[PDB]
RNA sequence: GUGCUCGCUUCGGCAGCACAUAUACUAAAAUUGGAACGAUACAGAGAAGAUUAGCAUGGCCCCUGCGCAAGGAUGACACGCAAAUUCGUGAAGCGUU
RNA sequence: GUAAGAGCCUAGCAUGUAGAACUGGUUACC
């Protein structure tokens, strides 16, 4: 079970803010969605954050 | 052949679950293997069109 | 392709401690290692379940 | 016999153990033999401690 | 306690394998009733009694067999029936939404 | 996983005719010859001339097949595994190629720990209906010439410097010409071409059995070696089992029974438990048609 | 006639009555000699037997010796005592066993012996040969040729 | 094998008693299979033009390393005709109750 | 333009196994 030293923290960080979404977004939505549509909102998050760091 | 794996395909059932039994004899049916005809049978007939 | 994410954890229980302890490894860390042998408890004068039970 | 047990046992064909523990290449290795029969410092510490123990 | 303790010892044994290494004399008798009896097998008893000692453990010996063999992981246990409330009902209109 | 069990699975043949049994135990001293994962090791002398067999498969490998951990030979009736399951059904259907095989022995082997450790695991339920002909072969007293010491490669070359003191056979090794001389281990437990279990199942198939009617709806029976020291009052009694029996001819002075039911069926039924079986008043009761 | 049949671990004191009375009704017949005896895994049952060393290794030794022991069973057709293995030597040579002074003293083999550690290229002490017996065994006149013949045979596969 | 026997009783033998009580993965083998680089031809290194640092992720992929370090081409692989339950309108032509 | 097969393409390290199965049958009434 390998450790996140030095070279692994920002790819760990990242890791583990994807899954949090991930759990949000299979709470968040009601009970008759198609339980698809995942990525399509990882990917509006990972534009946020661009847009973010671009003001 | 120089492999560990890959053989086991045609071979047997690879990772073989068996239907769970209960409350209906299933032991006396079974089915009809499928017609060879190896005169018409083609790679993209067993495929099926693209 | 190469570059995916995860959508999916790697499960435990299939390494090095998880069912058989790997069928006995004799390969162990040096972190693994004897270290700190002894539970320190609570004394009396710090906060002991004695003391913290009739406490109001 | 313990060292060049562990060099004939790992196929490290192309390497030698003289008599003085020192350790040299018969031939010239390739980049992929040069690779597998990188030792690490517990078989080189060994080694030394023989060679002390040999002078 | 009692029983994860032993589990507790048995994976600190390995932490630490031959300190003060191991010692083994319980030679002990165990008696057994075969079960497939026939006039003539046993010679002519109903049980035999047999005397097991542990073989002794060289010292000097390195680890046996490859333990770094991996198969992909089994079936789990039989599925849990679900208990859910009756699918509350959804709209084309929140579908939308 | 490993094994790490108590006390082998043995049969009467191969721990030998001494009560007083002395063996070692050794914790994980080989790996299977089927399943490849490591067991616990047991190993005794025999007898005195014998040849310290030890264990050759593990405990798990002898629950899934009901043998013997180092003859490969049944528990109950000691005939082999092909033979054993030709006289049943099939239907474990073990994997040979390999991760099938490791996969298929963890799940059975997970099967086996979520149980109590006592019964065959799937040969149990096939292991109630039994009785067939393998019962009419099964051997009675113990073959104790296998457990005898190899030939001597030294002696066969005439070269055994031991001589006397050399515990190995000064006898002839079987000719290589024959079929009962290549024997795989795998080929015997998993119950493909066996030799043996050829040269069995032909022994079978001479053996003799039960027969049906000469001509149609016939129930007649014709029977042989009855004897005048039992009574017809109690031939029902230990007949009426099969359905309201038909006619019942009797006749003393060739000591033939003949017997008719309602149905075919019955009197073929009658011949299949009755035939080469049935004994009562302690005398051979013995059946033919017509 | 008061207890369960097989639970295990009586936490109360029982009686004769209250435990070993028979099993009523019949045996069912759903079973083999091996579902029928009261096995523990698989082969029979295995207990844990506490006989003393001398007396086990004893009779094991009067076995391997002559081919008789007593019955180390705990009840077996009920009963003080009798023996088992090839019973008529035992009553022959009155039960003796290796541990005690032999009945029959007759017919010793005989062997070399230079005792003195003098003589170089002499001394045999405990290392004499007998004097009958002979090392190597070449095996016979038609043997060989037979045995030459079944690796001959061997030659003809590979 | 040794010793003791107010043993026959000589120094020859025998008798009695005492102590001493179960080695060996049994081969100097016969067999049985899977395996040593590395040479032979081929083969050529990810990120939407080109030249490129890399960090991961997943497991019937491993190598070097004492390593829960770090390397192995970012170690390799991953590149997919990426289709999972379940349909309806309107007229228009033709035949039919 | 070097370890990546694949295959080859030749080798080598483990093994000291388990196992040899052979026995037979009578006939009669209006
Ligand atoms: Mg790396
Ligand atoms: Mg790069
Ligand atoms: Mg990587
Ligand atoms: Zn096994
Ligand atoms: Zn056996
Ligand atoms: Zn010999």
């Amino acid at each position: 079970a390998k450790t996140v030293t030095k070279q692994r923290v920002e790819s760990h960080f990242d890791l583990e803010l994807r899954a949090a979404v991930m759990h949000d977004i299979l709470d968040m939505m009601p009970e008759g969605i198609k339980q698809n549509k995942a990525r399509t909102i990882l990917q509006h998050l990972s534009e946020a954050w661009r847009c973010w760091k671009a003001n | 052949r120089k492999r560990k794996r890959g053989v086991d395909y045609n071979a047997e059932i690879p990772f073989e679950k068996k239907p769970a039994l209960g409350f209906y004899d299933t032991s006396e049916e079974n089915y009809q293997a499928l017609d060879a005809d190896f005169r018409k049978l083609r790679q993209q007939d067993l495929d099926g069109e693209l | 392709t190469a570059a995916r994410p995860t959508f999916e954890p790697a499960r435990g229980g299939r390494g090095k401690g998880e069912g058989d302890l790997s069928q006995l490894s004799k390969q162990y860390s040096s972190r693994d290692l004897p270290s700190h042998t002894k539970i320190k408890y609570r004394q009396t004068t710090q906060d002991a379940p004695e003391e913290v039970r009739n406490r109001d | 016999n313990m060292l060049n047990l562990l060099i004939h046992r790992k196929n490290l064909n192309y390497l030698h153990l003289d008599y003085n523990f020192n350790l040299k290449p018969v031939k010239t290795l390739t980049t992929k033999e040069r690779k597998k029969s990188r030792f690490g410092n517990a078989f080189h510490l060994c080694r030394e401690v023989l060679r002390l123990t040999k002078l | 306690r009692v029983a994860l303790e032993k589990s507790v010892s048995q994976k600190v044994a390995a932490a630490m394998p031959v300190r003060a290494a191991d010692k083994l004399a319980p030679a002990q008798y165990i008696r057994y009733t075969p079960s497939q009896q026939g006039v003539a097998f046993n010679s002519g008893a109903k049980q035999r009694v047999i005397r097991m000692v542990e073989m002794q453990k060289d010292p000097m010996e390195p680890p046996r067999f490859k333990i770094n063999k991996k198969i992909p992981r089994g079936p789990p246990s039989p599925p849990a029936p679900v208990m859910h409330s009756p699918s509350r009902k959804m709209t084309v209109k929140e579908q939308q939404e | 996983n490993w094994e790490d069990a108590d006390f082998p699975i043995l049969c009467q043949t191969c721990l030998g005719e001494n009560p007083y049994i002395r063996m070692t135990k050794e914790k994980y001293g080989k790996e299977c010859k089927i399943c490849a994962r490591p067991f616990t090791v047991f190993r005794w002398c025999p007898g005195v001339r014998m040849r310290f067999k030890k264990t050759e498969v593990c405990q798990t490998c002898s629950k899934l097949k009901n043998v013997c951990q180092t003859c490969l030979l049944d528990l109950e009736y000691g005939l082999p595994i092909q033979v054993r399951d030709a006289g049943l059904s099939f239907k474990d259907d073990m994997p040979k190629s390999d991760v099938n095989k490791e996969y298929y022995t963890q799940n059975m082997e997970r099967e086996i720990s979520n149980s109590d450790g006592t019964r065959p695991v799937g040969m149990l339920g096939k292991a109630t209906s039994t009785s067939d002909m393998l019962l009419k072969l099964a051997r009675t007293t113990p073959y104790y010439k296998r457990n005898r010491p190899h030939i001597c490669s030294f002696w066969v070359k005439g070269e055994c410097k031991r001589g006397e003191e050399c515990p190995y056979r000064h006898e002839k090794p079987t000719d290589p010409d024959d079929p009962l001389a290549d024997q795989n281990i795998k080929d015997r437990y998993y119950g493909i071409n066996d030799p043996v279990a050829d040269k069995l199942l032909k022994r079978a198939s001479t053996m003799p059995r039960l027969d049906p009617p000469e001509d149609k709806t016939i129930t007649t029976l014709y029977v042989g070696g009855l004897g005048d020291t039992i009574t017809e009052t109690d031939l029902r009694n230990h007949f009426y089992q099969f359905g309201e029996i038909r006619t019942i001819t009797v006749v003393q002075r060739q000591q033939c029974a003949f017997i008719q039911f309602a149905t075919r069926q019955a009197a073929e039924v009658a011949a299949e438990k009755s035939f080469n079986k049935l004994i009562v008043n302690g005398r051979r009761l013995n059946v033919k048609w017509g | 006639v008061h207890l369960d049949p097989a639970v295990k671990e009586v936490q109360y004191n029982p009686t004769y009555e209250t435990m070993f009375a028979p099993e009523f009704g019949p045996e069912n017949p759903f079973r083999t000699q091996q579902m029928a005896a009261p096995r523990n895994m698989l082969s029979g049952y295995a207990e844990p037997a506490h006989i003393n060393d001398f007396m086990f290794e004893q009779q094991r030794r009067t076995f391997a010796t002559y081919g008789y022991a007593l019955d180390p069973s705990l009840d077996n057709h009920q009963v003080s005592a009798k023996y088992i293995g090839s019973v008529e030597e035992a009553e022959k040579n009155q039960g003796l066993t290796v541990f005690e002074t032999g009945q029959k003293k007759t017919e010793k083999r005989k062997k070399f012996k230079e005792n003195d550690a003098s003589n170089i290229d002499g001394f045999l002490g405990p290392w004499a040969k007998y004097v009958d017996e002979k090392d190597v065994a070449k095996p016979s006149e038609e043997e060989q040729k037979e045995l030459d013949e079944i690796t001959a045979k061997r030659q003809k596969k590979g």
